[PDB]
RNA sequence: ACCUCGAUGUCGGCUCGUCGCAUCCUGGGGCUGGAGCAGGUCCCAAGGGUUGGGCUGUUCGCCCAUUAAAGCGGCACGCGAGCUGGGUUUAGAACGUCGUGAGACAGUUCGGUCUCUAUCCGCCGCGCGCGUCAGAAGCUUGAGGAAACCUGUCCCUAGU
RNA sequence: GAUAACCGCUGAAAGCAUCUAAGCGGGAAACCUCUUCCAAGACCAGGCUUCUCACCCUCUAGGAGGGAUAAGGCCCCCCG
């Protein structure tokens, strides 16, 4: 009704294209386009926000407009400051290096393992534990971050193996 | 006595129908009834009198619900365990004509007349046929009220 | 994208490695082949070059024929076949008329060599499908050889399509792959190919390039 | 049927119009008629929509 | 995951779901997670 | 007690299969009641494979040596117009028990005829005839099918 | 390539919201391509070449019925 209803504020330098149901919002960082669902239109509401309302109220709609203002919002907060997600490896041997446009991980297999930079991804290393995603589309962001995650199968015992900037994984301790 | 048809008498017409967002049960059954002739007087149940039916976009015809994945095609090659089963995405994909073909062949009687009937039917995965020559007519699948 | 080559499966030998190890190998007659036509698929398709091999007598060769090699612009020659390729680049590397070597192989090339296995004839199912055989003795009565069952009994009713039994084997396409060019001699336009391959001496055979040991 | 949706009616429709209208032609000759007369075919299915209630589908 | 007929909450923390059309058990323990089959 | 008593051949073994999944490898979840590891219990996802012997009528089993494993079932407890005939159930005989006896015995034993040239469907292979819009000819070209798909140790990674 | 279990989306029809809701995106031997073989009787029968591009006769000079044939192929023959 109004929590799927607010207006989204766009900022002073973007430039959202509309052609009917398809944006395609440009801004300081990269575009991205979306293909908005039946419900909703869009008409700016003037001042500048994309406005975003559902035709009728029974379920489908009410879902697709709540979710279709909830991605044009994340949509342009990434296509203006993006998203990143810091990550950090535990292990004692477990590291990680940036090859250029990709990651390479050491976590104790044999091998080293390697990540290869999806489009609109880059990879920053603070350090030899800890580094981060970038990018201006945040499901693509969160998908390879998980994948960085699941790189390693979960370790409750040692807590050996990659997480996220803060996480309290499922440690598991006992007898000897 | 009753009309027969006699000889060459039964005239033949050209319809092209745009399966374009068209219900494949909806589309193969108007194209049945053009290619059993049932919209003339004159049908006959024993007389291939129907009209070609060259249908476009077949690849772009609608199906509701999860058919495109859970309903599945099957063919028994006649061999043990030899029963192919292709959902109907997975047909559209590959053979995209095949599907309203099948639909169509499906809605039509299974005997030697059905199969006669079969060759009016011109299913095309795309916007075009080759058939512009034959000059057809667009045919809108439109519902008599009552 | 992957060479080939038509020959004549020569014989059969042995040669020795570097390390005295012996190798038998086949030695097949990767004669000239001449492309005789190219397929493409703007005209044809798809994408594969024709290659004609073998001396025939132009008295032989039937007008159809003779004409297809007219138009070709080569001399007619006893066997035609066709060598598919995946990209249009293949075919772009080929040219009516090019004359095709054995040296397009080289040394250790693994090859996937084509021919027409040896007629064995009718053939029973022991022979045929390696049924084990019926007991020689033990009261064992004139099934030494024979099939034994068929199929069930009524509820399948009948024998099912596939069911293995006796009748003519060989004489059939076989592609026995990854068989490894020990030599390319250039000097008889002959290719030693580790092992064997299939059919008679004589018979025409295809060497293409592994399809999986590229 | 095919001749009355060649017409734009349905078949039970035309019956229904034609009982109301009086009109007595069997079936045989109602084919007849559509097959060598589709004319007069279309002049009985035009009374048989005059015939038909404002409303088909109406309580009565 | 425990895959039976019947999935309810174990703790105070399981919470009943249902996705893909099956009912489901979530739970902070994965001991306790359950599936409907 | 519904077909079959103007006959629908039994157990086992052989031969040849084919199918199901109710999993003996390949993927996962939980337990990590492994705190951990080598391992293992449990529950979710058929392509292949799933040995040879001894004692067993042996349908069952047990044993020996392996195996990655030595799966469970359906198909007339698949399969005798394909085989065997050890079991079983004729006619001979012995013993045991019952019976006056003739004889009887889901009692112990020995011996004890397995017929048929395939018409139809089915299947495995071969042709002949027509088609395939002129009469031929090489090269094909995949709609659709079939085949195959198994898995071990040892080494390095790492005595991590 | 598509699929159980594991996830991602800003976070709602629903409030610090929340694995996820409806929508949309990623990870086995089974499945579809891939490998081998058959395959246009695939009744929906491909790019080429060969003759010709009608030789003659008869009822009709419509539609046919027969010869000769160009092209090529059987049958014979020597054979594997
Ligand atoms: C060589 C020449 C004979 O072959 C045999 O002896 C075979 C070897 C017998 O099996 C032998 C061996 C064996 C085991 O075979 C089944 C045995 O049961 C019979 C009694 O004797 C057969 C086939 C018997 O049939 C079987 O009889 C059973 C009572 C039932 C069975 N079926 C209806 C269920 C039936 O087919 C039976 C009675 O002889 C059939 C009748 C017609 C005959 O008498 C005919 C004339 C036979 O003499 C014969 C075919 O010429």
């Amino acid at each position: 009704s109004r929590i799927g209803k607010q207006p989204v504020p766009v900022p002073s330098g973007v430039d959202v294209t509309i052609n009917g149901q398809n944006l395609s919002v440009k801004g300081p960082k990269g575009t991205l386009t979306l293909d908005v669902a039946e419900p909703i239109s869009v008409s700016r509401a003037e001042d500048g926000a994309i406005v975003v309302t559902r035709p009728d109220d029974e379920r489908r709609s009410r879902s697709l407009h709540g979710l279709s203002r909830t991605l044009i919002a994340n949509l342009v907060t990434g296509v203006t400051e993006g998203y990143t997600q810091k990550m950090e490896i535990f292990g004692v041997g477990y590291r990680v290096q940036l090859k250029g446009q990709n990651l390479e991980f050491a976590l104790g297999y044999s091998h080293p393992v390697l990540i290869e930079a999806p489009e609109g991804i880059t990879f920053a290393v603070e350090s030899p534990t800890k580094f981060s995603v970038s990018g201006i589309d945040k499901q693509k962001v969160g998908q390879i971050s998980a994948v960085i995650r699941r790189l390693r199968r979960p370790d409750p015992y040692k807590g050996k193996g990659v997480r996220y900037e803060g996480e309290q994984i499922r440690r598991k301790v006992g007898k000897t | 006595p009753t009309y027969t048809p006699k000889a060459g008498d039964t005239t033949r017409s050209w319809y092209v129908i745009d399966a374009s967002d068209v219900v494949l049960g909806r589309l193969a059954s108007a194209a049945a009834t053009l290619l059993r002739g049932k919209h003339k007087p004159t049908f006959t149940p024993n007389v291939d009198g129907g009209d070609f039916v060259i249908v476009i976009n077949a690849d772009k015809i609608a199906v509701s619900g999860d058919k495109l994945t859970k309903k599945f095609a099957y063919r028994h090659s006649g061999y043990p365990g030899g029963l192919r089963k292709r959902t109907i995405g997975e047909l559209l994909e590959k053979h995209p004509t095949r599907v309203v073909e099948n639909a169509i062949i499906g809605m039509l009687p299974h005997n030697k007349l059905g199969r006669q009937i079969q060759k009016k039917l011109k299913v095309y995965a795309g916007p075009d046929h080759p058939h512009a020559a034959q000059q057809p007519i667009p045919f809108e699948i439109k519902q008599v009220a009552q | 994208a992957r060479k080939g080559i038509l020959g004549t499966k020569l014989g059969m030998t042995q040669v020795f490695d570097e390390n005295n190890k012996v190798v038998p190998v086949t030695v097949v007659k990767a004669g000239p082949n001449v492309v005789t036509r190219i397929r493409t698929t703007e005209r044809d398709g798809y994408s594969a070059v024709q290659l004609a091999y073998g001396e025939i007598s132009p008295r032989k060769v039937i007008k159809p024929v003779a004409g297809q090699f007219a138009a070709a612009g080569v001399n007619p020659r006893r066997h035609v076949a066709e060598l598919r390729l995946d990209d249009e680049a293949a075919v772009a590397e080929y040219e009516v008329g090019q004359e095709l070597t054995a040296e397009i192989f080289s040394d250790g090339a693994y090859v996937d060599v084509t021919g027409t296995s040896k007629g064995k004839g009718f053939a029973g199912t022991m022979k045929r499908h390696g049924f084990r055989g019926q007991g020689a003795a033990h009261g064992a009565q004139a099934v030494h050889r024979r099939p034994g069952s068929i199929g069930g009994c009524a509820t399948p009713g009948r024998v099912f399509k596939g069911t293995r039994m006796s009748g003519r084997m060989g004489n059939d396409r076989v592609t026995t792959q990854n068989l490894k060019v020990h030599k390319v001699d250039a000097e008889n336009g002959v290719l030693l190919i580790k092992g064997a391959i299939p059919g008679r001496n004589g018979g025409l055979v295809v060497v293409r390039s592994a399809i999986k040991r590229g | 049927n095919a001749a009355a949706r060649a017409n734009d009616i349905t078949y039970n429709r035309l019956i229904q119009g034609l009982k109301a209208a009086g009109v007595e032609v069997d079936r045989k000759n109602l084919a007849e008629l559509a097959v060598s007369d589709p004319a007069a075919f279309t002049a009985l299915v035009d009374v048989a929509r005059a015939a038909l209630p404002e409303d088909v589908n109406a309580p009565s | 995951m425990k895959v039976n007929p019947s999935v309810k909450p174990i703790c105070d923390k399981c919470r009943v779901i249902r996705r893909h059309g099956r009912v489901m058990v979530i739970c902070s323990d994965p001991r306790h997670k359950q599936r409907q089959g």
